[PDB]
């Protein structure tokens, strides 16, 4: 299965979305400070990395306000989780390319 | 290279020669248009070749009242037609668009949006939708980022820029405000983060789109109507 379908399940099961809606997948580039908390950001790690973005979006993610995403670097697996109507991001998995910080993806199942 | 192929090949409005043709006797830009015609090619290339420079017939340099910088252009069939942001008409806006509009209707609570994402309204208004990657690869981001659209469209940027001062720039997030850093003190620049749902701030709290207008007004320049809908 899929990353991203992995992220899906886990998504329209935590707030009981419809399983079937399609979603679609916003990709763009950005740097990591402007969007991991601070904690998760720091030079020789994080900082000033350019991670290639997935952001997913359907009808009823609209609704709710919810954005999961995955986050990349040069085909590293940096980031899954999503972030919430109030920018409170959740995280699944947080590695800074140096090690992983964070792999929750057991919760995926 | 010669204007009048050039101008063919890409259905380019003549308006614009002043600004883009001093780039053809750049050796980089007849390398940028041969890496991107080879491209063309060997890959499905996004937007469609009459649409990359769709921005140039929607307005003319003296048209363009604010210029508003986007990184690279959708690369999903059906979404990008040659500008910013801006998707086809029949397009739900992603992300990223639908955020901006979202502060468009924040900044003004009367404008007429359709839920609809397309953009020429704007840009036949002189809102210079600019991304500084001009192509795509069908499937892949920013997979052309580096075959050197950036230096040419920065040309050109910059030669509109110094025609008259007095532009408006809205720079969106870190590419854009480094990419981009026009004379604080001859245009009005205006700094946000991008606005991807990603962004640490909302982006639907900007408010470039009346601070530009109040600017623009300063000016004796009659301010943008930012409605969606006609």
């Amino acid at each position: 299965m899929t990353l991203e379908l992995q992220l899906k399940h886990y998504i329209t099961n935590l707030f009981n979305l419809p399983k079937d809606e399609k979603w679609e997948c916003e990709s763009i580039e950005e740097i990591a400070d402007d969007i991991l908390p601070d904690q998760y950001v720091r030079l020789g790690a994080l900082s000033n990395k350019i991670l290639q973005t997935y952001t997913y979006y359907s009808d009823t993610l609209h609704e709710s306000n919810i954005y999961p995403f995955i986050l990349y670097y040069q085909k590293q697996l940096i980031a899954i989780g999503y972030i919430d109507e109030n920018h409170d991001m959740d995280f699944l998995y947080l590695h800074n390319t140096i090690m992983p910080l964070l792999d929750q993806r057991y919760l995926l199942t | 290279l010669d204007w009048t192929t050039f101008r063919r090949v890409f259905l380019i409005d003549d308006a614009w020669r002043p600004l883009m043709e001093p780039e053809l006797a750049n050796p980089l830009t007849a390398h940028l248009l041969a890496e991107y015609n080879r491209r063309c090619q060997t890959e499905e290339v996004l937007p469609p070749r009459e649409d990359v420079f769709s921005w140039t017939r929607y307005c003319t340099p003296d048209e363009v009242r604010v210029v508003i910088i986007g990184q690279d252009p959708y690369h999903h069939p059906g979404q990008a037609h040659g500008l910013a942001f801006s998707v086809r008409a029949n397009v739900p806006p992603p992300p990223s668009l639908r955020n901006v509009l979202a502060a468009v209707k924040n900044c003004y609570p009367e404008a007429r949006m359709s839920g609809h994402g397309c953009l020429e309204k704007w840009a036949r208004d002189g809102v210079l939708l600019l991304n500084t990657t001009l192509t795509v690869k069908r499937g892949a981001a920013a997979s052309h980022s580096r075959i050197g659209w950036d230096r040419f469209v920065g040309g050109v940027i910059r030669r509109l820029a110094a025609r008259r001062p007095g532009l408006v720039f809205m720079l969106w997030g870190t590419h854009a405000q480094n990419a981009i850093r026009p004379d604080p003190r001859v245009h009005c620049v205006l700094k946000f983060s991008h606005p991807s749902p990603l962004s640490k701030v909302p982006f639907g709290t900007c408010q470039h789109f009346l601070v530009a207008n109040r600017y623009l007004e300063t000016r004796s320049i009659s301010p943008i109507d930012w409605s969606v809908l006609e």
